[PDB]
């Protein structure tokens, strides 16, 4: 903190000592997709 | 009081790659500290440095 | 504690000494603050 | 001795210590006043356990203890220096009273309003402190004891319990406590006699002109103080010298009766209202 | 049975010491754990050694 003090019978400032803290926040993106078991298995045993 | 401009730009993410020491220290009491071994050596000097 | 730290990190296989058995030894306090798995602990690799 | 370092003695935690780091400055009273204590003793909490367990005998008991302020805490040694008569200090807030700067504060047993932990119940022990209140609540809160020991004289089983509940619920600044259930106890009883005996050597020296000040001031003028009052000659003044003086050796001793120690007196209250510069054990 | 003979003994305490590395450790949440630059080497070596 900065200070300024002043003249008399003005109050004054004592220490402000100043940590603060700032936080996280989670949030797990996900995404589905879908794959035909015919399709893997054109990939899979491949015929004549 | 708009113009299409190019403008650099990252193409790549950053890294916060963990110290192993660092790995040590959230196993040893689970508080992750950035740059633990450069506070070591600010311990060994200056410390509000 | 914090366990985890003796759970990932090296240990001290150390010439060690017991009175009767460990698993007694816990049951009766012999030993402070322990920590008893029969299992395979899962927990030493979540964070 | 003055500066008293202090043994734990119990398995405390890094929570603890972290609540005293922050904590530097508050009072702790002792009852052996060594060099070197170990926490059965430092602290204030290993009395107010007791089976009994009244503010008849907490009050009294703690007015043998010595009080202290805390400093250095890191780790496991507690720095207490006893302060001296007269000097400045600085206290920090163990009770929620703002403590008004310029008055004369004093020494309360416990909050009272349940078993506050006044550290962390460590081991099923905690470290509770006492409120340090600025006279006028510590008045006040002996006041409704003898109050309402008084009534108990008078009343058969209910309208002590009807007239304790409006008088328990002590709205002073900041705080709202509670009178705890008061208990008729013989140190009340050997002093609620001095004061009925006080009371009674007042209307002894009531020479007729402190009697009727009030009923004669009634007729002329109309005050709040004179209102609300309603519902509740000679020439031999160097007489009326000597029985006003007598009238004050009184009411200076059944003022003493209800009345506390005389403690820190404020020198200045920060901003924050917590740490606050004090003098005058 | 009983034999009165000079015993060899330390003649000075042990010294435990913390580290630069074992400095921030404190600062963080002051317990310290010992060796905590040994297992340091250990994350970087194998899972445990």
């Amino acid at each position: 903190v900065p200070r300024v003090a002043t003249g008399a019978g003005i109050p004054t400032s004592r220490q402000t000592t100043v940590m603060v803290s700032k936080y996280s926040e989670k949030s797990p993106i996900t995404i589905p997709f879908e794959i035909s078991a015919a399709c893997l298995t054109h990939l899979k045993e491949t015929f004549e | 009081s708009i113009r299409r401009t190019g403008v650099k730009t990252p193409a790549s993410y950053g890294k916060f790659v963990l110290s192993k020491e660092n790995a040590v220290t959230a196993i040893a009491h689970h508080a992750i500290m950035a740059d633990f071994s450069q506070h070591a050596d600010r311990i060994q000097q200056s410390s509000q440095k | 504690e914090n366990w985890t730290a003796t759970e990932l990190l090296p240990k001290l296989d150390v010439p060690i000494d017991l009175l009767t058995h460990i698993k007694l030894s816990v049951g009766e306090e012999m030993f402070n603050n322990f920590r008893l798995y029969y299992g395979d602990d899962p927990e030493r690799y979540n964070l | 001795e003055t500066t008293v370092l202090v043994t734990f003695e119990q398995r405390l935690t890094t929570g603890d210590v972290g609540k005293l780091s922050r904590l530097i400055g508050a009072v702790i009273p002792i009852p052996y006043r060594h060099h070197l204590l170990g926490s059965s003793q430092v602290g204030l909490d290993a009395v107010v356990k007791d089976k009994t367990r009244d503010y008849s005998r907490m009050r009294a008991r703690m007015r043998e203890m010595t009080l202290t302020i805390m400093r250095r805490v890191e780790g496991n040694q507690m720095i207490l220096g006893v302060p001296t008569h007269g000097q400045c200090y600085t206290i920090r807030n163990t009770g929620p009273v703002s403590w008004e700067k310029g008055d004369v504060l004093t020494t309360l047993p416990p909050v009272f309003s349940g078993e506050v932990t006044g550290l962390v119940s460590v081991s099923d022990w905690d470290l509770v402190l006492p409120w340090i209140v600025p006279m006028a609540l510590a008045t006040e809160i002996n006041q409704r004891m003898m109050m309402l020991a008084l009534l108990s004289l008078d009343r058969s089983h209910e309208e002590v319990r009807a007239a304790t509940a409006q008088l328990r619920v002590v709205r002073y600044r900041d705080a709202t406590l509670t009178l705890p259930e008061i208990t008729i106890d013989d140190t009340v009883l050997i002093d609620m006699r001095n004061v009925c005996i006080s009371l009674s050597m007042i209307a002894n020296l009531s020479s007729e002109v402190t009697l009727a000040y009030v009923r004669k001031l009634a007729l002329e003028d109309s005050n709040m103080l004179l209102m609300k009052c309603q519902e509740i000659y000679n020439i031999t003044p160097t007489e009326e010298l000597n029985k006003l003086t007598a009238l004050f050796v009184m009411i200076r001793q059944i003022t003493d009766v209800i009345s506390e120690q005389p403690a820190f007196l404020v020198c200045d209250v920060s901003p924050d209202d917590k740490s606050a510069l004090c003098i005058y054990k």
